[PDB]
């Protein structure tokens, strides 16, 4: 079913797959970052914010 | 018979045609009242289907409908297709180049489900070209036809292979359903199974009947007595569905992970979803029959269903047990066997109706898309289906269709026959067919199948042989799509009048009989053993009691084409084959006598051909005249046909109409009214009816070479007349505009007189190679004004003259009399492309004559160029003093196998000077069948002959017996055909007899003033500077590396070196040569290639340092 | 053809020197040698 080395390994090997289509690699590739939510943008934008501003005290 | 103006032909025909040959057209105009819904298909289909009553659009639209959004609160439907009127007739469509077409109009429902609200907006769909009452569709003013197609229908085919190894048999299944992914069930090399899914070689059927919701007993059950797939279940080494179903999803979708539902809903959107796997509605009840899942139920559900991929398994895994017949549980029986691909029960006929269908089919599919794109993006109650709707897609899918498509072609009409077998043709390459390169040797050859439905001798002979054919004569298309064909059932012996159409399929369970049989007019055979055609088109001997069926009719299984040779059984097939191919192309005559020997064929091909004027009410004549004629019905109203006067062919011949009726004669419905180009009596006329010598004379008529009188030429006997037309158009330009006027720099005055002020040549005036046409001055803009140009201009006064004159000129060789000219402009007030002000058309004809090249032809096989036209002095003439006109060879005709001909021949002079069969003591025992009214015939009297019911042997040779003098007490011809002649040129006479006899002879579209070409120094291409090629272009003949392997086996370098560099492509060397040869000096040395230096560079480009060393 | 790599190429400048995450700049690599694999054999590898 799901568990037991049978799904598993078998989602690895999927993913593992030499994706001939350049699209279809592209594609394989961006189905791997979770998508956000405010809080989340809100707090990278809060660390950017901090980034940013370490970049101008160092200049 | 059975014509209200149909002369008088007697026929040798023995038995009666039960039934008239349908309207050849009917293959064009039936799937067109198809696609529209027109009321005369509606009840047409009302005794011959009426459980759905519904048109192609009218399937598209409910197909397509509804259409909704991802919520499901909201959607849009169309209903009732609804055309217009059409928006100008025939003639002024094809005059301003605008396509013959009807406004669109259908029906959208606009609902709402969250709270409910309707729209019905009645939007304008598009421009929907029309197709005339001759089955041919008008696109900017061109004349095109569409022909139908050969595919293989979509649904199951089981084969067999022979695995070369051990001899093991094994069995394959290819189910190949439009618009889907195939699956390819097999035996493997070894016991097991191959269930390959969209061209993946692993998994057999352990994990798809495990995928669909069974588990080891449902398969064991099933499957107990196929010790393979009992093999092939135990080594399944799965077990889970979920397991089957993410091995599955390996081969299937590789590259993203799997989940426990998305392989499930992954199998069913793949092949049991009916967007991503819809077999048409021919594929299923192709299913249906194959596997005998549904016999009397309704067609609906075009996805394929899980039942029907059970007994696929069950029918091949029986069938690799070698059993005959499958009972699949909860259905009929059906017997077991390999399913042949070229048999026409398994070759659909995409006809118009089909193909425009499919293109609106993809039409429609982009609307649907854009319109689920744009039903979410805007606010609910905001949204109007005009809004919804952008028609661009399917007008642009159908201008995509009628052009630049190669299965909707350039109307091929250069002579009635022409145009009649260009439309009724069955084609096999396109989109969805097979190319010449993917054709193989077995689709090229003739199945059994083909009888009756496609003519096994109307093929083309150059590469496109067999793959593309003719339609039948007596052949019908389905309302499914598969082609049909009559035949009378016979019954214990009793021959039926009742006619009952079989398709391919439907033949093998039956036994129809031979078309010309000993009928006693009881039904019943007098022998019992009758020839016969068997299940797998076998022709055996068998009793006649338990024969079925029989032909309707002799040439049943020929097309028209061919069914216009007499004496068609007496000649090879493949003379009989280019005869019925130089049919398609001989030309329009000035007089196009009747032929006195043919095929009653000839009548109703005119007839049907729609380019002779037939009166469509009766009535009286009220006045006639060379432009139109005034036809007074009976109930009060009158009717005018405007007569068709000299108008270019799509081939560039003439279409003249002579009326051949009086002032006063009273004309029935459906009799000819006046005659097209070759017609004479409205009946076909494509040739000339000439005296023949067979004898070979003094080797001009050498190597199938062809002699011709003096006589010809004078009398304008073979003659046409020849128009081309010549566009030549002013546009907007950045420096300016280019005017069509008379202000024509650097010219002289006698070529300047036969030009109006307007700028164009008078109508009526004679033309030739080189003379302008028209006087379309362009600004030049700049240039190198050279300084001799100025001390030339100082010497004379000369202006500089600030225009370019690129006139329009007329084109080498080629000369006659102007037949009208035709000129738009935008002051006009005309559609004119963006771009363009005045377009003029100008029309050029000449009587072309008859001379050296030309090519002339019978209609049996013979063809051959004029070898000479000799005076009429030197013709062998007989003891009458009459010269023959044409003289063939006598060697070709019996080592090329085409002995009908001479029949013809013989025939021919019978029906010219007359005869009589004593009828003093009885009848004679050879005419005995021969039938009343043909034993008295005057001079020159036309007969008849069916192709394969015709005059025999006996027949002829008694009509030759007795052949009647016309004037004088002359019996030129014997009893054996041959007849005495003197000779022209020494004055005694000819040893031995020779045949003589009226033939009937055509002259071909290949005439020598079109093929004769030669350049001393043309234009060159961009890329290399070889010289182009073609007529068109100036040309230059292509010296190919074959003939380069002949010039180096002669030894010969410095013609090569010559023929290579310096004629063709060294530019410093050809303009070298030039100059040496006009001045008279020694030719220089040849330089080096210009494409060599290309192809340096180009390999350079390639990342290749390649240089060239002196040393 | 040409025209493919160029403007691939002056895409892969711009992002090389604005400074972009490895994965578009490896997607923008690989667009360059797929477009000069086309530009010296079309259809030799994957569809033309």
């Amino acid at each position: 079913e799901d568990e037991s080395e049978a799904l598993r390994q078998a989602r690895k090997d999927a993913e593992l797959t030499a994706s001939a289509d350049s699209v279809r690699a592209y594609l394989k590739q961006i189905g791997k970052v979770a998508l956000l939510n405010a809080e989340e943008e809100v707090e990278l934008a809060k660390r950017i914010e901090a980034g940013l501003y370490a970049t101008q005290l160092m200049t | 018979n059975s014509v209200p103006g149909a002369p008088n032909r007697v026929s040798f025909a023995k038995l009666r045609e039960p039934l008239e040959v349908p309207g050849l057209l009917d293959v064009q105009t039936d799937s067109f009242e198809w696609l529209i819904g027109s009321p005369r298909w509606r009840e047409s289909a009302a005794e011959r289907g009426d459980v759905n009553p519904v048109g192609g659009l009218e399937e598209v639209l409910y197909e397509l409908s509804p259409i909704e959004d991802f919520s499901g609160s909201m959607s849009l439907s169309f209903s009732d297709p609804r055309f217009d009127d059409v928006k100008a007739p025939v003639d002024e469509c094809k005059d301003k180049d605008m396509t013959y077409a009807a406004p669109l109009f259908v029906t959208a429902e606009f609902i709402n489900n969250n709270t409910g609200e309707i729209k019905s907006q009645t939007v304008f769909m598009g421009d929907f070209p029309m197709m005339t009452e001759k089955g041919t569709f008008i696109i900017n003013g061109t004349e095109r036809v569409v022909v139908s197609q050969l595919v293989r229908s979509p649904g199951v085919y089981f084969d067999e292979t022979i695995d070369k190894s051990t001899d093991k048999t094994l069995h394959s299944v290819k189910v190949i359903p439009s618009r889907g992914a195939w699956l390819e069930f097999d035996v493997d090399k070894r016991d097991t199974v191959g269930v390959r899914i969209d061209r993946k070689r692993r998994q057999p059927v352990t994990v798809l009947l495990k995928a669909l919701g069974w588990t080891s007993e449902q398969i064991v059950e099933r499957f107990g007595f196929s010790e393979i797939m009992r093999s092939t279940l135990e080594k399944d080494n799965t077990v889970g569905t979920d397991e089957a179903l993410l091995d599955i999803y390996r081969k299937l979708r590789p590259g993203e992970p799997p989940t426990k539902e998305s392989a499930q809903t992954l199998l069913e959107n793949l092949f049991f979803k009916e967007k991503r796997y819809d077999l048409a509605r021919v594929g299923r009840y192709k299913v249906n029959k194959k596997l005998g899942l549904h016999v009397g139920e309704p067609i609906t559900s075009s996805t394929l269903t899980e039942e029907d991929v059970v007994a696929t398994i069950e029918y091949l895994v029986r069938l690799h047990e070698g059993q005959t017949t499958m009972t699949v549980p909860g259905g009929v029986e059906v017997p077991v066997e390999t399913d042949d691909i070229d048999h026409f029960g398994n070759r659909r006929l995409r006809t118009v109706g089909e193909l425009i269908q499919n293109q609106i089919r993809v039409g429609m599919s982009r609307m649907e898309r854009v319109v689920r794109e744009r039903m979410t993006t805007q606010d609910v109650e905001a949204i109007t289906p005009q809004t919804l709707i952008n028609i661009r897609p399917v007008v642009a899918a159908i201008k995509e269709f009628f052009g630049t498509s190669q299965l909707s072609q350039f109307m091929d009409q250069n002579n009635p026959l022409s145009g009649l077998t260009h439309k009724r043709r069955l084609s096999a390459l396109g989109p969805g067919g097979l190319s010449r390169e993917r054709a193989g040797l077995e689709v090229r050859d003739v199945h059994p199948s083909h009888y009756g439905r496609m003519c096994p001798i109307e093929t083309p002979e150059g590469p496109n042989i067999g793959l593309i054919g003719s339609l039948s004569v007596y052949a019908r298309v389905n309302p499914f799509g598969f082609i049909e064909t009559p035949y009378r059932k016979v019954v214990d012996g009793v021959v039926s009048d009742e006619i009952v159409y079989l398709t391919a399929d439907e033949e093998d369970r039956h036994v129809v009989a031979q078309a010309n049989s000993p009928i006693d007019a009881d039904g019943r055979f007098v022998e019992p053993r009758v020839l016969v055609r068997r299940k797998a088109g076998e022709v055996e001997y068998v009793p006649s009691s338990e024969v079925d069926y029989m032909d309707v009719s002799p040439r049943q299984m020929v097309s028209v084409a061919t069914a216009m040779i007499p004496f068609l059984e007496h000649d090879d097939a493949n003379r009989a084959l280019m005869g019925a191919n130089m049919q398609r192309q001989a030309v329009p005559l000035v007089r196009s006598e009747a032929p006195l020997v043919g095929t009653g064929m000839e009548l109703r091909a005119a007839i049907d051909a729609g380019d002779v004027v037939v009166a469509e009410e009766s009535g009286v004549i009220e006045e006639v005249s060379a432009d139109y004629i005034t036809v007074m019905h009976d109930n009060g109203t009158r009717r005018t046909y405007r007569m068709r006067k000299f108008a270019r062919s799509n081939h560039g011949t003439c279409a003249n109409q002579c009326p051949i009726v009086d002032a006063g004669d009273r004309v029935e419905a459906g009799q000819v009214i006046a005659d097209g180009p070759c017609t004479d009596d409205g009946e076909m006329a494509l040739g000339k009816n000439l005296l023949v010598a067979i004898m070979p004379w003094e080797g001009h008529n050498y190597e199938d070479a062809i002699i011709l009188s003096n006589r010809l030429v004078e009398e304008d006997v073979l003659t046409s007349i020849h128009i081309e037309e010549h566009e030549i158009d002013a546009r907007d330009t950045k420096l300016g505009a280019e005017e069509i006027t008379r202000d024509i720099p650097n010219i002289s005055d006698e070529v300047l007189a036969d030009l109006d002020e307007r700028g164009i040549v008078r109508i009526g005036a004679e033309v030739r190679d080189g003379d302008i046409l028209v006087g379309k001055v362009t600004p030049k803009g700049e240039t190198e004004l050279t300084p001799e140009e100025r001390l030339l201009r100082a010497i004379f006064g000369e202006k500089a003259r600030e225009v370019r004159d690129t006139s329009l000129k007329v084109p080498h060789g080629e000369s006659g009399k102007v037949i009208g000219i035709r000129v738009f402009s935008r002051e006009d007030e005309d559609e004119l492309p963006a771009g363009v002000n005045e377009l003029v058309r100008v029309y050029v004809a000449q009587k072309r004559k008859i001379s050296d090249g030309d090519k002339l032809a019978g209609r049996h096989g013979n063809k051959g160029v004029i070898g000479k036209i000799l005076p009429v002095e030197d013709m062998p003439f007989l003891a009458d003093g009459t010269p023959v006109d044409i003289i063939l060879n006598t060697h070709g005709v019996p080592r090329r196998m085409n002995i009908g001909q001479i029949l013809e021949t013989h025939l021919g002079w019978c029906a010219h000077s007359g005869w009589k069969v004593d009828a003093a003591k009885g009848v004679p025992d050879w005419a005995a069948r021969l039938p009343d009214e043909l034993l008295e015939a005057q001079p020159n009297a036309i007969v008849s002959t069916p192709v394969f019911d015709g005059a025999q042997e006996a027949e002829l040779q008694g009509l030759l017996s007795c052949t009647l003098p016309n004037r004088d007490g002359d019996v030129l011809v014997d009893a054996d055909g041959k007849a005495m002649l003197f000779d022209g040129r020494s004055g005694e006479p000819f040893p031995y007899p020779v045949t003589v006899g009226y033939m009937y002879i055509m002259k071909l579209h290949h005439l020598v003033d079109d093929k004769i070409h030669a350049r001393s120094t043309g234009p060159y291409s961009m890329i290399t500077q070889q010289p182009l090629g073609g007529k068109a272009q100036f040309g230059g003949q292509r010296f190919g590396e074959m003939e380069c392997w002949a010039m180096q086996a002669y030894g010969a370098a410095y013609t090569l070196q010559e023929l290579l560099t310096i004629k063709s492509d060294d530019t410093v060397g050809r303009v070298k040569v030039y100059e040496a040869i006009v001045k008279g000096e020694n030719i220089p040395e040849p330089g080096i290639p210009e494409s060599f230096k290309v192809l340096l560079k180009e390999l350079q480009s390639l990342c290749l340092n390649v240089e060239v060393l002196s040393s | 053809l040409y025209r493919r790599v160029i403007n691939r190429n002056n895409r892969l400048k711009r992002l090389i020197d604005l400074g972009a995450p490895e994965i578009i700049v490896n997607n923008e690599k690989r667009m360059l040698q797929e477009s000069v694999d086309a530009l010296f054999d079309n259809g030799r590898r994957g569809r033309p």
